[PDB]
C-alpha cells in the first residue's frame, strides 16, 4: 500500500495503538530489517531513518529545502551489503534496485517514444523516475560512468534531472532517496593509506551524503563464532534464533511508517541551542582530523542539516509534535559511530 | 423563465444580473464605480476587449450563480455578456448625451476576456465530463505554426450566367447550392468554387510545455496544443513563460487521406479566450529585444500587455526608496534572505541582474551589457541555491548542467511533427533563454566539443548554423551564471588558482567576475551560521529590514527601463589608469589570471550597471571606483601574493 492513500479506521488503529503500547518502537522496528543477518545494528537504525525521513520545509521566496536522507554503506567484500540493498528495496512500497553498468544511459533518465494507443509523444521515465517518493538501490556505485554519476548528483543536489539533448529540452522531478554500496579501490581497506586514496569517488560526492558508513573485516575468534553459528542454524531451519525478541512482518511496519509520516515536528529554542553548540565544537574538531589526511570529509553546513533530519525522523518516529534533546543526542551518536572502523 | 436546452442557463436572468453588477460593484478608489470608469476609459480610447476577473463576481451578491454559470457554459455565457456589455456602452453614451456620433460603437464588436479562473490541478488529471468548460494553464512555450486561413464565406459562380453567390459558414459545413438561383439560367450543379474570393480568418497551433504545480507520483512533462484565433495570433513566442485561460476541448480524426473513417479514441486540446504574459515574482521582459514586436502589437490591435503598469504612488515610493543612502546594502540584502552574509555574491548578482548599456552604432555594430560571472570554491558552499534564485527571478532561461547536454542539445535540430508528419526545427537551451540567464551547473565537467559553442555566445551574442536546410545566424542575447567545483577535494591554498581549477587558465578570462568561495572555521562565523539556519524550523511556516520581492521586481524593471547611463571623461581617466594598474601589476606563468581588454570591458559594464541602478544617468568616479573595488575583491587580490601566486588564510576575512 501507497503512504499517501493512509488513513485512520478501527482495524488499522488497534493494530497500531498495540505496537506502541509494546513499547521499544525504535529498537524493535530496526531489528526487523533483514533479520537473517547477524550484528549491523546501528547501520540498520540508520536504514529505518532513511526509510522514515525527515521534514521538508517550504522557506519561502520559492526556497527548497530536502527532507529525505541519503545513506551510503561501503566496506569490505562478503559483508552482506548487497542483501540489506535487496532487503530495503523490498520493504519500501516503491522501491527499485539497481547494479553498476546494467542500468545505463537512459536506463536512469528517460527516452523519447511513441505511444501505440494514442498517437503523441512521450517520456518513459528510467530508474530514477520509478522510484520517485521512493527508495533508488544502487549497487557497485564505485563501477558506474561519469554521466551516471552526473545525474545521481543532481539528484542528491535538489530532486531534479535536467536534459539538454537532440530532442528534448526538460526537466525531470527526482523526489526520491539513494542507497548506494561501494567497495575500497584495493578490494580491501588498506589502513597504511589515506581514507580519500582508498575509495574512487570525488570527496565532495563523498560529503553529499548524510550518513557514510565503513565496514571493515578485522578477523576476531571471538565474534566469528556467533556470526558463524547464526548463519549455519539460518541454513538447518528457515528462521532466525533469537527466541526473546519476535520480528514484525513487513505490512505493520509499513503501516506503522505511513502513520508516522503525518507528523511534521518543531524545533524549539533549548534545542537550538544545543544545536549550535554541537555545530560549533565538532566543525572545531574535525579541522584537525582533516589536516592530518586523517578525514574523509570535513564538517560543513550539510552535517549540521543531516544533524536536524535525523532528529526530526526520530522525533516523527516517536509520534511526536515536538522535539526534544535526547533526539540530537541519537542523531550525533550514530553520526559518531558511522567510523569507528577507522580508528581501531 | 426560458432556459436553453441541456443547460439551465436563462437569457433574460442573466443579462438583467450582469448589467446589475456591471452598473453596482466597487473594488471594496475603492468606493468608486470601478467598471463604468474602465467602459469609460474604453470608448475615449476605442478599445474593444474588456478582461474580466471572474473573482470579481463572487463578491456580488446576484451574481454568486452567473460564476458557476460561466464556469460551466461559457459557450452561451459569453455571447450573452458581450451583447449585454453593447448594450449597457449604448445605454451609457446616450443617458447622459455626450456626442451624437454613436454609429460607430453600433456598428464595431465587443468581447469579454475571463482571466482569473479558479485553480485547477493539471491538465492530465481532467475527466471526460470536463469536456466544453473553462480552465487555466501554465507552461513554456516551444513551437508555433505560421498562420493558417481559415474560411468563413465561399463564393461560388455559375459557369453559363457568370451569377456570383456567397455562402456562409454552419458549424464548419459549406452548403454548395444545386442549382442556379435565376430564372433565366435554372442549370443544375452549374456552380463553382473559385477559392480566391473566399472570405478566410486567421488560426494558429501552438505547443506548450506544461508545468503543473501538483504532480503525482512518477509522471513526466508532456506537451500540449492550443488554438488561438484572430487577434491573438502571434502574440507568444518561444521561450515566453505565459498564464492561459480557455476551453477544454475534443474531436475525432480521420484515419486516412482516402476514406472518411474515423477513430473512436478522441483527441483533446484548447482553445485559448485569454493570456497572461506579466507576474509579479520576476522581472518584466528586456523591451529593447522586443522592438518591433510592440510594434506590431499596435498594429494588431490585441491588448495583451507586456510589461506591467506602474500608478503613480509605485513611482512616487520608488523615488523614495531611491532617495536614501542605504540603497546599494539594502538591494543586496533583500536578494536571496534565506541566504546568510555573502555580500560581494549578492551584489554581483544584484548588478548582473540590473545589466550594462546597450549600444547600437548607426550603420551597423552592436555592443550589449550582458554580464557573465562564474562561482568557484568549496563544494559545500550555497552556490547552487542561488543559480536556483537567479533562475526563479528572471524572465526567460534555461538551468542546465555540463555533463547532461550536447553541442547539438544547445543550439538547435530537426524533428518530425506527430501530427502533421513532416520535419519541423526547433529551438536549443541557448536560443530559448535569449534576452535573460543561462544558469550552468558544474561547469568543468563540459566537454571540450560542448564548451566550443559558447565562445561565440560570449564573444559576440550570436550562433550560426550550417546544416542541411538552414543557413543563418541567431540572436543569443543571454547572460551566463555558471559555478565550478575544485580539483581533488578543496581549495589547495597552497598552489596557485590555476592549479585548482579544472579549465584552461585562457577560458577563465572571459568572465567578467570570477569569485573563489572560500571556507574558514571561525567560531562566530559558525555560531551565526547555525543561529540563521536553525531559526527557519522554529515554526512550520516561514517569517523572515529587506523589500519584498514584489517591490523589489518593480524596481529593478523600472530602471531597467527607463534609465540609461553614459559615461564621461572623469570616469574615463580613472578608467585607462585603472587598467594600465591590472595590466602592469603582476607583470614565471600561468600562476594568475592574466589581464586583458575583457576586464576594461567588464569595468566598463559593471560602472554602467552601478549607475543604472539608483536612477543615474551619467557615470562617474565612485561607480568606477565601485568596480574596481568589487572586481578585486571577487578573486580577492589582497590575500595573494603577487609572486607566487599563494592565499594566506589569515588575511581572508568572511
Ligand atoms: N553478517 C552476515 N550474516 C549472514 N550472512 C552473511 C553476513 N555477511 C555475509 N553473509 C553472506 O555472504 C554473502 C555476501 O554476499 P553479498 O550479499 O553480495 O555481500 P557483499 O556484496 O558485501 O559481498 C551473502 O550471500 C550472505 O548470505
Ligand atoms: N550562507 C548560507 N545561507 C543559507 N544556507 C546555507 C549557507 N551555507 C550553506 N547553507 C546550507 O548548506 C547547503 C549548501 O548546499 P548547496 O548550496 O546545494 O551546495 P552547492 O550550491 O555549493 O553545490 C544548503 O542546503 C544550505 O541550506
Ligand atoms: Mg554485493
Ligand atoms: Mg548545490
Ligand atoms: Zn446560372
Amino acid at each position: 500500500k501507497k503512504f499517501a492513500s493512509f488513513s485512520l479506521t478501527s482495524d488499522v488503529e488497534e493494530r497500531v495503538m498495540e505496537l506502541i503500547t509494546s513499547g521499544d518502537v525504535y529498537n524493535r522496528l530496526a531489528k526487523s530489517i533483514a533479520p537473517e543477518i547477524y550484528g549491523n545494528l546501528d547501520v540498520k537504525k540508520a536504514l529505518l531513518l532513511l526509510l522514515v525521513g525527515g521534514v521538508d520545509k517550504r522557506v519561502g521566496d520559492g526556497m527548497k529545502i530536502r527532507g529525505d536522507i541519503n545513506v551510503c554503506l561501503m566496506g569490505d567484500p562478503g559483508v552482506a551489503k548487497s542483501q540489506l540493498l535487496k532487503a530495503i528495496c523490498k520493504i519500501s512500497p516503491r522501491g527499485v534496485y539497481t547494479t553498476g553498468k546494467g542500468s545505463s544511459g537512459v536506463g536512469l533518465t528517460a527516452a523519447v517514444m511513441k505511444d501505440p494507443v494514442t498517437d503523441e509523444m512521450i517520456l518513459e521515465g528510467g530508474a530514477l523516475v520509478l522510484a520517485d517518493n521512493g527508495i533508488c538501490c544502487i549497487d557497485e556505485f564505485d563501477k558506474m560512468d561519469e554521466s551516471d554519476r552526473t545525474a545521481i548528483h543532481e539528484v542528491m543536489e535538489q530532486q531534479t534531472i535536467s536534459i539538454s539533448k537532440a530532442g528534448i529540452n526538460t526537466t525531470l522531478n527526482a523526489r526520491t532517496s539513494i542507497l548506494a554500496a561501494a567497495n575500497p579501490l584495493y578490494g580491501r581497506y588498506n589502513p597504511r593509506l589515506s581514507p580519500l586514496d582508498n575509495i574512487n569517488l570525488p570527496a565532495a560526492l563523498l560529503s553529499r551524503f548524510d550518513i557514510l558508513f565503513l565496514m571493515l573485516d578485522i578477523p576476531s575468534r571471538d565474534d566469528d563464532e556467533k556470526l558463524a553459528e547464526h548463519v549455519t542454524y539460518v541454513h538447518m531451519h528457515n528462521k532466525q534464533p533469537d527466541l526473546d525478541f519476535t520480528p514484525v512482518e513487513p505490512s505493520k511496519m509499513r503501516e506503522y511508517i505511513a502513520y508516522a509520516k503525518t507528523k511534521r515536528p518543531v524545533m524549539s529554542e533549548a534545542v537550538n541551542d544545543y544545536v549550535v553548540q554541537a555545530y560549533i565544537r565538532l566543525r572545531q574538531d574535525s579541522k584537525r582530523e582533516m589536516d592530518s589526511k586523517f578525514s574523509f570529509g570535513q564538517a560543513t553546513p550539510r552535517t549540521l542539516l543531516g544533524i536536524i533530519r535525523l532528529s526530526q525522523a526520530l522525533a516523527k518516529l516517536r509520534l511526536a509534535d515536538m522535539v526534544d534533546i535526547d533526539d540530537v543526542e541519537e542523531a550525533l551518536r550514530l553520526v559518531r559511530v558511522s567510523k569507528e572502523s577507522l580508528y581501531q | 423563465l426560458r432556459i436553453i436546452w441541456g443547460t439551465n442557463v436563462s437569457i433574460q436572468e442573466c443579462t438583467t444580473n450582469f448589467r446589475n453588477f456591471l452598473m453596482s460593484f466597487k473594488y471594496k478608489t475603492d468606493e468608486e464605480l470601478y467598471y463604468i470608469k474602465q467602459l469609460n476609459e474604453m470608448r475615449e480610447l476605442g478599445t474593444s476587449n474588456l478582461n474580466l476577473d471572474a473573482r470579481n463576481l463572487l463578491a456580488y451578491k446576484q451574481t454568486e450563480d452567473l460564476y458557476h454559470q460561466l464556469l460551466n457554459y461559457p459557450q452561451e455565457v459569453i455571447s450573452i455578456m458581450d451583447q449585454t456589455i453593447k448594450d449597457c456602452m449604448v445605454s451609457l453614451i446616450v443617458d447622459n448625451n455626450l456626442d451624437y456620433d454613436l454609429d460607430e460603437i453600433e456598428t464595431k464588436f465587443y468581447k469579454v476576456r475571463p482571466y482569473n479562473v479558479g485553480s485547477c490541478k493539471g491538465m492530465r488529471e481532467l475527466n471526460p465530463n470536463d469536456i466544453d468548460k473553462l480552465i487555466n494553464l501554465k507552461g513554456l512555450v516551444l513551437r508555433s505554426t505560421p498562420v493558417i486561413p481559415d474560411m468563413k464565406v465561399a463564393f461560388f459562380k455559375c459557369n453559363v450566367c457568370d451569377h456570383t453567390m456567397a455562402v456562409e459558414i454552419d458549424r464548419g459545413v459549406i452548403q454548395e447550392p444545386a442549382r442556379c438561383e435565376r430564372i433565366d439560367c435554372n442549370e443544375p450543379n452549374s456552380m463553382s468554387l473559385i477559392h480566391n474570393r473566399c472570405s478566410f480568418a486567421d488560426k494558429q497551433v501552438i505547443k506548450l510545455q506544461e508545468t503543473p504545480d501538483f504532480v503525482p507520483d512518477g509522471q513526466t512533462p508532456h506537451s500540449i496544443s492550443l488554438c488561438v484565433y484572430d487577434e491573438l495570433v502571434d502574440s507568444c513566442r518561444a521561450g515566453d513563460r505565459i498564464e492561459v485561460t480557455g476551453t477544454f476541448r475534443s474531436i475525432p480524426i480521420r484515419a486516412n487521406s482516402r476514406q472518411r473513417v474515423l477513430k473512436s479514441l478522441y483527441k483533446t486540446y484548447v482553445d485559448v479566450v485569454h493570456v497572461k504574459k506579466v507576474s509579479d515574482k520576476r522581472l518584466d521582459v528586456d523591451t529593447s529585444t522586443i522592438e518591433q514586436e510592440l510594434m506590431q502589437n499596435k498594429v494588431d490591435h490585441n491588448e495583451v500587455e507586456e510589461v506591467r503598469q506602474i500608478t503613480d504612488q509605485d513611482l512616487a515610493k520608488i523615488r523614495e526608496v531611491a532617495a536614501r543612502e542605504d540603497l546599494y546594502s539594502l538591494l543586496a540584502r533583500s536578494i536571496a534572505p534565506s541566504i546568510y552574509e555573502l555580500e560581494d555574491v549578492k551584489k554581483g548578482i544584484l548588478l548582473q541582474l540590473f545589466g550594462g548599456t546597450n549600444k547600437t552604432f548607426t550603420k551597423g555594430g552592436r555592443y550589449r551589457g550582458d554580464i557573465n560571472i562564474l562561482l568557484c570554491g568549496d563544494p559545500s558552499t550555497s552556490k547552487s541555491q542561488i543559480l536556483q534564485y537567479v533562475h526563479k527571478i528572471t524572465p526567460r532561461g534555461v538551468y542546465t548542467s555540463g555533463k547532461g547536454s550536447s553541442a547539438v542539445g544547445l543550439t538547435a535540430y530537426i524533428t518530425r511533427d506527430v501530427d502533421t508528419k513532416q520535419l519541423v526545427l526547433e529551438s536549443g537551451a541557448l536560443v530559448l533563454s535569449d534576452g535573460g540567464v543561462c544558469c550552468i551547473d558544474e561547469f568543468d565537467k563540459m566537454s571540450d566539443s560542448t564548451r566550443s559553442v559558447l565562445h561565440e555566445v560570449m564573444e559576440q551574442q550570436t550562433i550560426s548554423i550550417a546544416k542541411a536546410g538552414i543557413i543563418t545566424t541567431l540572436n543569443a542575447r543571454s547572460s551566463i551564471l555558471a559555478s565550478a567545483n575544485p580539483i581533488g577535494s578543496r581549495y589547495n591554498p597552497n598552489l596557485p588558482v590555476t592549479e585548482n581549477i579544472d579549465l584552461p587558465p585562457p577560458l577563465l578570462s572571459r568572465f567578467d567576475l570570477v569569485y573563489l568561495v572560500l571556507d574558514k572555521v571561525d567560531e562566530k562565523n559558525d555560531r551565526e551560521l547555525a543561529k540563521h539556519l536553525t531559526n527557519l524550523y522554529l515554526e512550520d511556516k516561514p517569517e523572515h529590514d529587506v523589500l519584498p520581492v514584489e517591490f523589489l521586481t518593480m524596481y529593478i524593471s523600472y530602471a531597467k527601463e527607463h534609465i540609461h547611463p553614459i559615461i564621461t571623461e572623469a570616469a574615463k581617466t580613472e578608467l585607462v589608469r585603472a587598467y594600465v594598474g591590472m595590466r602592469k601589476m603582476g607583470d614565471s606563468d600561468e600562476k594568475r589570471i592574466t589581464a586583458t581588454t575583457r576586464q576594461l570591458e567588464s569595468m566598463i559594464r559593471l560602472a554602467e550597471a552601478h549607475a543604472k541602478m539608483k536612477l543615474k544617468n551619467v557615470v562617474e568616479l565612485e561607480d568606477v571606483q565601485e568596480a574596481v573595488r568589487l572586481i578585486r575583491s571577487a578573486i580577492k587580490d589582497y590575500a595573494t601574493d603577487p609572486k607566487t601566486g599563494k592565499i594566506d588564510m589569515n588575511l581572508v576575512q568572511t
